[PDB]
């Protein structure tokens, strides 16, 4: 197998003379073939904050990573990297990564405080924002790297284990692992024989794994966006025995819902980042699945739990109208997942933006409110058992009181007594 | 709400 | 590679219009092609408890799983599932699983508290016994699923690792993994049975938790594999505990048969509830015979040595005591781990483990006697170290006295003294 | 793939009527084709410590392992094994392993306290030094086995990802795995020496534990690989601590000698006990030369 | 004992 | 070992 230079949300040249090196929520880095050299352009979406600039590339950078404080460039073949801070405070620095025979740099990543370089032999070379090297580590061959603050999300590949991921933190002394080479259940591309003349074959030659992008969420949870266009979030990554990859967005399903249930073959999603519950992305219209020039304005796609069936949505519609009974099930699941993640985040890292406790408060509120809608539909069908199970999942005691009044309105006195038993049991466990 | 309008425009 | 819809102990249609969806210790679920629809029949072995019924299948369910409280059905292509409780008190519910392009439901499982659906893309959708979803998870492509109470035994497949398995518990709070995609050393198939291995490529005839909560699997090699020490990840072992081909060979008087086969239902302590199939095909037919009970035997029997002792297959007591020692040691070690972490489940585990440890020493003392008969002082002392009860150590001393081996007596008394001195700490 | 019976530092028959079963720092075991049966000879390097002996092999063993207390023999097709302690105070014992249709014993190993048998179907049958069975375990198909005290280093072959290795302690409590079918970074084989690579298709010339408890393997690429820091799974690394191709070249003045080959026996802390072979064949024949020591 | 009877009946 | 390779 041949390792390819990877960068988040990178696009190939294809049949043009220009492509995108990397791309995320901060901005986009493009490069244009200029006769014998290259012209790299670093642009930003918040035009007020940063000023777009461009320079001449005499080396042929094919690796890039962008953060809010600087831009990192890398050459997969020569092993030369260069970190260019956006601000003029610190100067740009350049190092040359040692590469053995046939060893290529496969991915680079940079935060305001850390710089990571990964090779095809599995070398994990890390530096600080000024170029002071850390310990050099030997791991599985790296195919994708992303980082946020002091934490690193690495994707490894081999002919033995297959596709694995590691989640680590680059401390002041050495590197500490939260997770080391656990299975990465990302769907791999399925290339056919008719794909040998398909228009999108060039991408899967430029990115064999199909990893369109990977990144940490706004709240610090690892995410990945494979060729199946499904956003996978890693839940409970602090507890190894509880680690779960949760599919939280079927972008193909959303586009189907936004198009009025009509199957389109020209609209694709290009992921940038995940903000709480919203996927910042680029909506690409055309034959190719990757964005070309000029780049549209970023769009915002809210995450939806993959619990929607196309056949049921078409019948309920006779935008795609979603039945409230089915939509309440998704809102319950989505709230449960978001609440569970943000709670783990606040109990270990505290706050990071200042309003998380307010977000979690309304999040748990929408959790019970959507859960009470399921409880109402259960009482409407006289299903006492299914309603009681729904009531057990309620969080706030004031939500239990609402379920009691709903049960009274439904004339289910046996259920009312059983719901009040939960209030007594929760009062008992709080005192013991 | 703005994204659903954009997709409607891109189909149109 | 093409993933096939899997269900425990399921049979193919063959040249008929009927097959078995699932099959275990509770009962058997069959389906009959009815012009354009299907006729599903849910039967039970304990006829006194539950009433056999049947309904008309307008969807073509090819996935099924049966427990003591209800029956779960599934359609591999449309993604529709239906849970039918045995009692009429609880209502039937129906959901439709979202499936992407080419995504098939490969296996379903259900307990009184959980409902599990696994897809070919690796989607792990879990619900309660009423259809309320808990969380959607993305794992490796799933090929087989079984569950017991709150614990799930999943078998995964890929083009890299091959066959792996995950063992997890769906608690009230969150999901916890005991084992995550560890190697599954089940033998893969390597003809008259071609119809079966197209319906079940892996050859997984069935898989289930034991009656005491230990994962088991029954591949095409007709060998019952039990997962030992699954609570300690660094001590996990898959133990072959029954060579059903060898048993049929031993009960048939040493005659190689090509018409007797075993169809696994479940494992109760030391007994494999199964269906004895007579015929050219290895899967059961209609009508379904009565379940049989095959005691587990450690694969330590050699055919050539058994033929010499007979000149049913008579087993030499020296060899049968060695097998009883291993079988007791394995069963005792497993049941002790069960009682030390999860407690009891049936009410007789503490009595079973007590009698189990007894049969361990008794069979071990028989080996100790034969060692003294052959004047093998060294081999006898090693056997005495493996004794459990202190009463068995006293018995070994008296056996050494009858064999007139005073040197052995003193060394065994050192073991008795060392254990009595550990009792003083 | 063909599952060939393996033993540490074993040699094929070739066109001769004799070969070596096993061979390590303790000694060398050879077998000779007679009129109908075989003649096995167990010799030692410290002749002042162990009595050399020989017996008639009526079963035709093709598997052997040698430790400092006894010699373990095995037949890959009949499933018959035999342990012969070096001292006459302990009795020889014989036992037959159950083998299914087409199941072959691929490797055996022994210590003063454990006896290991592995099959082509993945059976792991362990016993004590007197034959008492302890457990029957099902794993991936076994192709190479070696042991030391209570540790066991097993090489398995999978249909998918190829060769793998496992490492485990058979303590009196319960078997504990340190590594479970991890990648084996050994170089598979790429003629006069074509008889050998049919006797050993996986090119594993020999494998053993070091004197400090680390697993080693010696592939057809003639590089002694050492597994370091295996107790810590995060820092587990394979280290090519000796390339015998370079050491031969440096000690021949700088001339590429194609008549010199290395045959590994063991690793005694700082030196590699081995056999330097002179001839067109990469495997030593008769008589066996004196053992050499190659520095690390 | 019942299984040994069943296999004996199925045997020949 | 240097003397063994010389004689070989």
């Amino acid at each position: 197998f041949r390792y390819m230079p990877f960068s988040p949300a990178g696009t190939p040249f294809g049949f043009t003379d220009r492509r995108y090196l990397t791309m995320n929520e901060v901005g986009y880095v493009s490069t244009v073939k200029n006769s014998e050299q290259y012209s790299i352009t670093v642009s930003f979406f918040d035009v007020g904050r940063f000023r777009e600039y461009h320079f001449e590339d005499l080396f042929g950078y094919d690796l890039c990573f962008l953060n809010e404080k600087g831009t990192l460039f890398g050459q997969s073949k020569t092993g030369q990297i260069q970190y260019r801070p956006h601000d003029s405070i610190h100067s740009n620095w350049t190092k040359i990564i040692p590469l053995q025979a046939g060893e290529r740099i496969t991915s680079v990543a940079a935060t305001p405080v850390r710089v990571i370089v990964g090779t095809s032999l599995g070398y994990f070379r890390s530096f600080n924002q000024f170029g002071v090297p850390f310990a050099v580590e030997k791991t599985s061959p790296i195919v994708a790297l992303t980082a946020q603050n002091y934490r690193v999300f690495s994707v490894h590949y081999s002919q033995f284990h297959g596709l694995s991921y590691s989640l680590s933190e680059l401390g002041t002394s050495s590197k500490r692992y939260y997770k080391r080479e656990c299975p990465l259940p990302m769907s791999l591309p399925n290339i056919n024989s008719d794909m040998k003349k398909d228009a999108n074959l060039d991408y899967y030659n430029f990115n064999p794994m199909g990893i369109k992008s990977l990144f940490f969420s706004s709240y610090g949870d690892p995410c990945i966006f494979g060729s199946d266009n499904t956003l996978l979030l890693l839940s409970k990554w602090r507890s190894p025995e509880e680690s779960k990859w949760l599919p939280i967005l079927d972008s193909n399903m959303e586009i189907w819902k936004m198009s009025g249930g009509k199957e389109t073959t020209d609209i694709h999603v290009w992921p940038l980042a995940l903000a709480y519950d919203t996927l910042n992305c680029i909506l690409v219209k055309g034959k190719h699945i990757w964005p070309e020039f000029p780049l549209p304005l970023p769009s915002e796609m809210e995450i939806r739990m993959p619990v929607f069936v196309k056949s049921k949505l078409l019948e309920e519609n006779k935008e795609i109208q979603i039945p409230v009974s089915m939509a309440a099930e998704e809102e319950y699941l989505r709230s449960k997942v978001l609440s569970e993640l943000l709670t783990d985040t606040l109990e270990n890292d505290g706050e990071m933006y200042g309003n998380e406790n307010e977000v979690l408060a309304a999040l748990n509120g929408a959790y019970d409110k959507a859960l009470l809608r399921l409880f109402a539909s259960a009482c409407s069908d006289q299903n006492v058992e299914k309603a009681l199970s729904l009531a057990h999942e309620l969080k706030q005691d004031r939500a239990l009181t609402a379920a009691v009044k709903i049960s009274e309105r439904a004339e289910l006195p046996s259920l009312v007594k059983k719901i009040n038993n939960i209030r007594e049991a929760r009062y008992e466990q709080q005192l013991k | 709400v703005k994204i659903q309008e954009t997709i409607r425009k891109l189909n149109r």
